[PDB]
């Protein structure tokens, strides 16, 4: 259970970061049930989003594997939760850890991008009518991201 | 890939490997300006590609560095036994020699 | 104030600031410190992107607050 | 060529370059496992001959490279300020900008290039600095206060 | 045993021996501290070149005792 | 400009004094030294005192020191003008050298002499076919001239 894995573990779990919760299976000891909150002045103001993180036989020589396993309406992310994310999209280093994912995911819901898009039809809409766009990520918020 | 050890007192940050996390196992430094394990930085110039990990700046197998100066200093330190019941100290260079004469 | 700051590797500086200095600043501090050019820093504080212009002040940090470092978001 | 200054607190051997005996200037390490200036070494080598002056091994211009990760741990060490009554430390790196605004330091003027303390440069334009612009009471003109003597011609301000 | 020796630069260092050690096992724990490998270097004490076949105790050293490192290329 | 390196080593010397040897510089100029060096142990010259003087050039330490002996010493190594045949002084000097070593190396070289490499030829002459004799009349050169001065 290589030992880079096992020091970022208690490293994170004895440093942890506001509005992110990151805990290592009782079964697999690469796979993070993790929670961040939506964050301040953010579209999704109050909202618990769950992500299942995995980290592959590679890491950390390779990125982790990364999903949002709660819906949300942001341009960076599909209906199947998968995420455009600079980090662990394409360009990633093995100085980076878990931490460090799990607050570019939170800087995401803080920086919608519509033009860097993977929600193709959402960042449409986010380009041309924010307003609404930003509506309806607050609507889908208080639908699915609350006491689940 | 690093020197996975028990120091004491604690290994300081600046002889830790950002890729491993662990002592600097043949140390190697940029021109950039930072430090790595020659394994571990050589990995990252195979597979995550032509950059320094902790900069996003250019860096190639050529100009690697080894921190010789580092290394030294980084065997220099105390380092206590890892077999269960030892509590022995030494300087990390004989931690090998140690652990072919060790108790458990 | 002291402000702390927990850079790529993990572990945590911390750097002598008042509410007045710019981000810029910020980053340049940093830079002397790890060598990781202005460019390449996002400082990331209560997950919140911050911008270069702008100051302390304007993102209310106060004394003994946790900024958080990474890389440049160079979508793709 | 080093760092001259006076850290506190003392410079550990580790960065003292063996050539100068100072804190590194720009750092250089050797392949052979040596820190010195960059000017100091390139010195070394043009005069001393092509070797490390520690160990004896080879060594050349090419082949020794910048420990920037020395450097900066270097700039970061806590130094006093150099002028008389200063009491003041700082990072070595800000020693230059302290230096500008030191409390202590000596300022040589601007009209009389005498050299002046810079808590009294401020009350060195009230109190005649002796090429000072004083500006005639009773008439209102101004002239240098070197120059008076032949302003006293022109006080007979017709009306 | 924790004997002392002065580099060519000025710097004191510390080196567990044990009086049975010889002086070519000292002069590769100076190298292990120092880079100098053991051909270049030479070990004084009260005056007299330190042979690399005998002993510490063949010197009488002792408990705290400061060796001097100097540098070799002689006969010239 | 009386260089910092010279200062640092300058008081460093009269600080931590290395034993048997004593190092000042002259009241009038600082790159100027008068030397004491004990006649070390078990050797022909136990119980001497030989004065040297050193001398610093401007291009020091890119260049070595210039040092000779005041005192006369029957030395294979040393010859009637005082001048000293060792390494360091001669070619391949090294700028990292310090005071320190050179006189560390002097006091050295009285305690092994080196007849095969010499300066006074007659003495090393001496040295090589007769050593017994050599060594008696270096004790006595030590006892007539080292002593009380
Ligand atoms: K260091
Ligand atoms: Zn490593
Ligand atoms: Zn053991
Ligand atoms: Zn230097
Ligand atoms: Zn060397
Ligand atoms: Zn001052
Ligand atoms: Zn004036
Ligand atoms: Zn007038």
């Amino acid at each position: 259970l290589p030992r880079r894995i096992i020091k970022e573990t208690q490293r994170l779990l004895a440093e942890p970061v506001p509005g992110i919760k990151a805990e290592p299976d009782e079964s697999n000891a690469r796979y993070f049930h993790v929670v961040i909150a939506g964050p301040q002045d953010s579209p999704f103001e109050g909202g618990t989003f769950k992500l299942e993180l995995f980290l592959p036989e590679e890491y950390p020589m390779a990125a982790p594997k990364v999903r949002f396993m709660t819906k949300i309406y942001h341009p960076n992310v599909d209906k199947l939760g998968r995420i455009k994310l600079d980090i662990l999209t394409d360009q990633w280093s093995p100085a980076l850890q878990i931490r460090t994912v799990l607050l570019s995911i939170q800087a995401l819901l803080s920086a919608p991008n519509p033009d860097d898009p993977l929600a193709n039809d959402v960042a449409e809409q986010w380009k041309t009518n924010e307003a609404q766009a930003i509506e309806t990520a607050r609507a889908w918020t208080r639908l699915y991201a609350m006491n689940n | 890939q690093g020197y996975d050890v028990e120091f004491d007192p604690p290994l300081e940050s600046k002889y830790e490997c950002p890729i491993c996390l662990m002592g600097l196992r043949s140390a190697v430094q940029t021109p950039c300006g930072h430090r790595f394990c020659d394994s571990c930085i050589r990995k990252s110039i195979r597979d995550t590609g032509q950059k320094c990990p902790v900069d996003n700046e250019v860096l190639l197998e050529e100009q690697l560095f080894p921190d010789n100066f580092a290394k030294r200093e980084i065997l220099s330190l105390t380092v206590k036994c890892s077999n269960f019941g030892c509590s022995e100290k030494m300087e990390l260079r004989q931690l090998e020699k140690h652990l072919s004469q060790c108790r458990f | 104030m002291q402000i702390f700051v927990k850079t790529l590797t993990g572990k945590t500086i911390t750097l002598e600031v008042e509410p007045s200095d710019t981000i810029e600043n910020v980053k340049a501090k940093i830079q002397d410190k790890e060598g990781i050019p202005p460019d390449q820093q996002r400082l990331i504080f209560a997950g919140k992107q911050l911008e270069d212009g702008r100051t302390l002040s304007d993102y209310n940090i106060q004394k003994e607050s946790t900024l958080h470092l990474v890389l440049r978001l160079r979508g793709g």
